[PDB]
């Protein structure tokens, strides 16, 4: 399942995830591609602040959904 | 009005773009612009992405705008098409890249300095805007730390005032070749097509497309061309479309199971129509010509021969941001999976020996597992004239053993040549018993006997029963991975089914005629 | 008696039923009956469906079974045209959707309503039986699913007892519609052949070809026809036969057909007729924008050949120009005139003589390939729209210049296709879908309104004066300089693989053997 | 008339017939009773296999008489 | 390369896969075209079970190949 | 002549340009005093948007005028 992440300039980058996967799991992800630590990640969907603990399955983050990462 | 979504990968432009062109050609109020020089730069990109597309026209354009209706599918069609298209209207990128690096160390020298990491610079300014956005879509690891490293190691020179006009001009100096190489890491960015885009950075293609990009409703009522219109709400661009939209999207499910990074590879073709009929004009080739064993010319082997042509066609792929092959050729081979921008690099009027080698090898081990799954599903009992058997290449290799021709059992090019067990049980074999057009009558159970063991019957040979753990055919058969295995054109078909290639032989004196054709 | 295996793509009852059939034809048992309406139904099918079965006779055919004698490749070349003359046999498909339909809701009302998905639903009876296998067969994405969706809305309106006959009376009042669209996807499926089918399912065209279907030796001994035992045991269908007649009449020649089912029974790919791998011909594209010498296509073909004829000389043979003069008598007595070509400068006379011949050969292969391609097929015109001719002549519509250059579209320039093509509603036309303007009238324009398109036939002549034919005999005259898809016909006629590079295709050259 | 089918589920079938009815038409009742489509079914009086088209007098099928219904399988 | 399944009514459906992918990726394209999920779908060659991780080429299943698919708990 | 460009920051900038000039060239002089890339650049005189290609002259911005300036959005 891909999953896209977008910063405040547009900028996407695509990360393989399952809906099993919680938020620890992609903030660890981003920290290997743009190596921001998971403290000063914060994720957002549909206007919803996402908060590591709960999945994307209970946020509901399916096929090819975009994610919001701020600071 | 109604609002269609574009997916987000980070094309959202492009796809957005892609949806309400698509309504727009569909709707038929584009079609005095058919002959424009930029729609047939359209249909020309179109083409070169989609193998597919046969009569490349507008007709067929319409053709599979209207099958491929889902909006997902226009994206995965048109969206790398007009990426590409877009790459033509590129004028400025040296004044861009050089204003993305004053950017970079204008607003951050200070932190350069100090060790800042990137995710730490400041990449926005005082009006919101994006300051280096194609610098910021390079890999980190390889590119972008790096980077900081390099611009601190030539900052040591700057002893002027921390002023833009000042950082621009330095940079011209004492930059110039860091600005070249990072002009090669952006132009070859393998996913630029994610990184932000705003409208006006495919302006030259609108203009060439006769078209104005409308962005969150704010017009300009004296431009009267044909309009897309785009919303955009966090930093994610949509389309507005009028009767339009139900008339030419979503009336048929999404198709092609297709991830936004293969389409802009074009890992796998796109099928056409039911209505339309394939060329196969353009099918991927490789064009070969035999040279003889009395007259080898520069001899060179099959394999090397196949691997050059390979290494062609990726390269020509490459021209239009394709790598199908290539990524075919991982496919098959795990351990090529790093060497695209080395092929890319081989010069072919002296190509580099070592990774000639390295392909070499890779397609020995392609041709061998796909000649083993041949032999034992060609060794699966069918007919009592065993039809597929004694037409199998390997089979008729192994049967060459018994005519003793010295043409037809050469070590380089039959891997069964010197076979001491081989050639024992068919030395204790009566010949006067065989009669001529029946020597199959004993060499088939005798093959059989080789491969499977002496215990089980031709007539139960399913696709389960496995070959003799020791058989000595197999082991003939491992020489196919050997260096001075030069190989056939024998071994070349499986390869170029392996592929999915054309294979062309021409015989050493075989004459090519030129012709004008469409 | 020996199990044939027929290919498990789910037309294994046609497959099967296809080898059992062809040893039948070759072992020559049904010779009395071929004059009979079933097998010249058979034949007209066959030459209906292989543009290059070219005599249509059985001759023909008994020569394409042998010579296509892997089972696979009987499977490929027969079963679609048993395919296609089963579908002349079936009767009433309008209550057989209807059947399937109640018997669907029948066994699946609360199922469906409680939003299930198709593969939880009951599909099969209490005997055993396929509940609704033409159904089932439609695609998910696009039929099933939606269907469900509907059925789910329609059956708010259901206030009776659940009962089959409820159910039928329910739908036929309140799904005409709904049974009208499931007749038209069902029947143009273009993966009906893979739903799987009963025997019975074939009776209608077994019996016109005077065969019994023999069911895991279940036999009628009051049915006293020639017979075509079948094994079936795992929802598969597997040919018996005789170990003598095995050996004889089937897998005697090499697998030759690399072909997919869907490819076969669509009709995409054609085979190539019978051969009594060949010589080569080696062309290399030039651009108008950028031409070598600026020769035609005619020319390099022609030279090709010449090149075969010399080399097939010095090894003391002829054959290559025995088959040309086979396509045109005119160049018979030309043997020695062709031998001594100065290949380095040829005679323009001489070339010219065979260029003339090669436009007509082709000519004459491109016009019996369209009239192939025109006859109706219970309204699929897809092999027609695929026709290069009818893609020249559709090039028109919209009028790119690229498409109309006078030199490679026989149609570039004919006024009277120019009028009735800019004389049409471009309204009434749905974008994508011009074909559905352009194919009418390109068969009027080729067979008039004196025939309707329902009627054509393989044998139905193109009406003359027509504008089509007028146009395609441009390519008789020597201002059309013709494309690879012209010699892609003649590479037919005169049994040569053609090689053609690009302008810019390298060569690389190995040793061999 | 009446007659009976008896399958191998056990169940029996109660058919309203004339003997004038084909088997076709006997066919055509049972998949208006079962679901059963015709051309999976084989129907079976005294040991042979009725075939379509030939009426019910024609086997001396006559008032309360019961034949076998048997799958025909498909594949 | 072509691979062929087969339901219990006999209706069959054609597979575009390669040698080496894993009977969980064929599962997936099942998946696909019938709505079965994964763990419902019961894949079986010439009367063995079809095991998840192993590849289509580990059981010898070439091109034109037919499997049974059953359903399950 | 020395004209200005105003930002919805009320923040304006000053540019010394010639009415020969493109709008191009404005863009170009506005990103060498503030960094905006031209790509991220609107230009509004008097309630219409300025193009690329026409010149201070065919909009008859003269000395002094005001130049509106707005972010093209980035998505």
């Amino acid at each position: 399942m891909q999953i896209f992440v977008k910063t405040l300039t547009g900028k996407t980058i695509t990360l393989e995830v399952e809906p099993s996967d919680t938020i620890e799991n992609v903030k660890a992800k981003i920290q290997d591609k743009e190596g921001i630590p998971p403290d000063q990640q914060r994720l957002i969907f549909a206007g919803k602040q996402l908060e590591d603990g709960r999945t994307l399955s209970d946020y509901n983050i399916q096929k090819e959904s975009t994610l919001h990462l701020v600071l | 009005a109604k609002t269609i979504k574009a997916t987000g990968d980070g094309a959202c432009l492009f796809n957005a773009v892609s949806i309400g062109l698509s309504v727009e050609i569909l709707s038929g109020r584009l079609d005095s612009q058919l002959d424009t020089p930029g729609y047939q730069a359209l249909l020309d990109e179109f083409a070169k992405h989609h193998p597919q597309f046969n009569p490349k026209s507008w007709k067929t354009l319409k053709e599979w705008l209207a099958y491929y209706n889902d909006t997902r599918d226009i994206e995965l069609i048109l969206a790398p098409v007009l990426f590409n298209l877009n790459q033509k209207y590129q004028d400025h990128l040296d004044e861009e890249i050089l204003n993305e690096l004053t950017n970079l160390v204008w607003k951050n020298k200070a932190n350069i300095e100090n060790g800042q990491a990137w995710f730490q610079l400041q990449n926005t300014g005082d009006l919101g805007e994006a300051l280096f956005p194609k610098l910021e879509n390079l890999d980190l690891k390889k590119d972008r730390a790096p980077l900081l490293d390099k611009l601190r190691e030539i900052l040591k020179d700057y002893k002027l005032e921390l002023t833009r006009e000042n950082v621009k001009q330095f940079l011209t100096e004492k930059a110039k070749e860091l600005l070249s190489a990072l002009k090669k890491k952006i132009s070859s960015d393998p996913h630029a097509f994610q990184r932000g885009y705003s409208c006006d950075e495919l302006k030259g293609m609108t203009d060439a497309l006769a078209i104005s990009l409308v962005e969150n409703r704010e017009e300009d009522i004296t431009d009267n061309r044909i309009k897309i219109r785009l919303e955009n709400q966090e930093e994610h661009w949509n389309v507005l479309c009028n009767e339009d939209s139900e008339r030419f999207l979503d009336s048929t499910p999404s198709r092609l199971k297709m991830t936004s990074l293969e389409a802009y590879r074009g890992d796998k073709q796109v099928s056409a129509p039911t209505s339309e009929q394939l060329d196969l004009i353009e099918e991927p080739g490789v064009f070969l010509r035999e040279r003889t064993i009395d007259n080898p010319g520069l001899g060179n082997c099959a394999f090397y021969a196949f691997a050059i042509g390979l290494v062609n066609i990726i390269q020509e792929e490459a021209k239009y941001n394709r790598r199908t092959m290539f990524d075919r050729w991982v496919g098959l081979d795990r351990s090529i999976s790093g060497q695209y921008d080395e092929i890319l690099k081989l010069n072919l009027e002296d190509p580099d020996k070592e990774l000639l080698d390295r392909l070499q090898s890779s397609l020995r081990i392609v041709t061998y597992q796909y000649q083993i799954r041949e032999l034992r599903n060609v060794c699966v009992f069918r007919n009592g004239n065993y039809n597929r058997l004694t037409g199998n290449s390997n089979f008729v290799n192994f049967a060459a053993l018994y005519y003793g021709d010295p043409l037809d059992t050469d070590s380089r090019f039959n891997p069964f040549a010197d076979s001491v067990p081989i050639l024992i049980k068919m030395a204790n074999i009566d010949r006067d018993s065989v009669h001529p057009g029946h020597e199959n009558d004993v060499l088939v159970p005798l093959f059989l006997d080789l491969l499977y063991g002496d215990t089980t019957n031709p007539a139960d040979i399913t696709l389960e029963t496995e070959p003799k753990s020791d058989s000595p055919i197999i082991t003939a058969m491992n020489n196919i991975t050997q260096d001075f295995f030069w190989g056939t054109h024998l071994d070349l078909n499986y390869l170029a089914e392996a592929f999915e290639v054309n294979l062309h032989v021409l015989r050493n004196n075989s004459p090519i005629q030129e012709f004008v054709d469409i």
